[PDB]
């Protein structure tokens, strides 16, 4: 899609996990890493990396 | 005027003035322009040839976002991408309504993407024959790749307007750059109205430790 409300929701969630970066379960960290993957594929390059 | 330079080409507009930040591409631009311009010039164009390159007066090093349309307005192009000095073109009015809806600014007289800190508005092709979108694609092709690749060395985010027009944009660029392709303001079914590209760009900027764009600066009162 690239430019939808749904895309914005995902990027805002990625940004939120990035600002904390203090994962206390496997879900949060795999959510972070899988969002990075999606954002990289969708937008070609993004400023955050997997962890 | 010292941060500005000029080079000579062999066809109108004969002189191209450019900000220092463009220096690395100017030799190539001359060579490319000299080989196609006379073909280009057989046609009346938007913008006029004396305005083809006026956006090269913009610095690039303070730029975080490029907002890119495929080519100039079919008529009345000013050499500043998206610019409509008396606020008449549909696309600039639509962009402005999006920004109005986003920022809550409701009374305005104009909007210009070129007076926003951090934004470089851009037309991929630098002219068209009057009245006919994309008619100069064939002539601008190498130049367009040259210049957009240069821009994308500087900006964090490239935002292209036109799903169809930019479906192949990654292929025209060398090094990856954050690239959002959204609807053109004239898309069917009010789809541009639903598009959240300006907000997306700001989140992407934050993800890149960059300052988001203050889109309300574009308003003219």
């Amino acid at each position: 899609a690239m430019a939808s409300s749904a895309d914005l929701t995902n990027l805002k969630e990625l940004l939120s996990l990035y600002k904390s970066l203090r994962f206390s379960d496997s879900a949060a960290i795999e959510k972070y890493n899988s969002l990075v993957e999606w954002g990289t594929s969708t937008y070609w390059k993004i400023g955050v990396q997997k962890v | 005027q010292d941060p500005m330079n000029s080079v000579t080409v062999s066809h109108a507009p004969y002189t191209i003035t450019y900000h220092d930040d463009w220096e690395p591409v100017m030799s190539q631009l001359v060579e490319f322009y000299n080989e196609v311009a006379s073909w280009l010039l057989r046609d009346e164009t938007s913008p006029i040839p004396d305005k083809f390159f006026i956006q090269l007066k913009q610095p690039l090093r303070n730029k975080r976002v490029c907002v890119c349309g495929i080519d100039p307005y079919p008529k009345d192009g000013t050499g500043v991408p998206f610019e409509s000095p008396n606020f008449t073109k549909k696309s600039i009015k639509e962009i402005a309504s999006s920004i109005s809806r986003l920022t809550g600014v409701i009374d305005y007289k104009g909007y210009n993407l070129n007076i926003i800190d951090g934004v470089i508005p851009w037309n991929y092709y630098l002219s068209c024959k009057l009245g006919e979108t994309k008619s100069h694609a064939i002539y601008w092709d190498k130049i367009s790749k040259l210049l957009l690749q240069h821009i994308t060395k500087h900006v964090s985010v490239l935002y292209c307007l036109g799903k169809t027009d930019f479906s192949n944009i990654r292929a025209k660029l060398e090094s990856p750059v954050t690239t959002i392709v959204g609807y053109h303001p004239a898309a069917r079914d009010r789809q541009f109205e639903k598009d959240r590209s300006f907000e997306i760009i700001n989140v992407l900027l934050e993800l890149d430790n960059k300052v988001p764009i203050n889109w309300a600066q574009g308003f003219i009162y």
